C-alpha cells in the first residue's frame, strides 16, 4: 500500500479517515517453470 | 517345536538337529526385506 489518508465527514462535522493510493495484493504461485498464476 | 522372542526378534527352537538343519534352512529362508514400496508420494502440484 501506498496512500495518504485525506479526512472524511460522512456527517460540526464528522471526519473519517480513509486511505486513497496505490494497493497490490497478490497471491502467486510458480508453475514449477516459467509461468506464474497471480491472483491479483 | 518352535519359539521367538520379539524383545531380541530371534527363532528359538525346540527338537531335532534334524530340526536345526531344516530349521536354520527356514532360519534364513524368510528373514528377508521387502523393498521399500514408495507405499506414499509427495506430489508437486504445477497448475491446481
Amino acid at each position: 500500500i501506498v496512500a495518504e489518508e485525506v479526512p472524511v465527514i460522512t456527517g460540526f462535522q464528522t471526519v473519517d479517515r480513509k486511505e486513497v493510493g496505490i494497493k497490490l495484493k497478490v497471491v502467486p504461485q510458480i508453475n514449477e517453470g516459467n509461468s506464474v498464476q497471480l491472483n491479483i | 517345536k518352535f519359539v521367538a522372542d520379539e524383545r531380541t526378534n530371534s527363532i528359538l527352537i525346540s527338537g531335532d538337529p534334524k530340526v536345526r538343519e531344516r530349521l536354520k534352512r527356514l532360519i534364513k529362508q524368510l528373514d528377508v526385506e521387502m523393498a521399500a514400496k514408495g507405499n506414499n508420494r509427495v506430489v508437486y502440484l504445477k497448475y491446481a
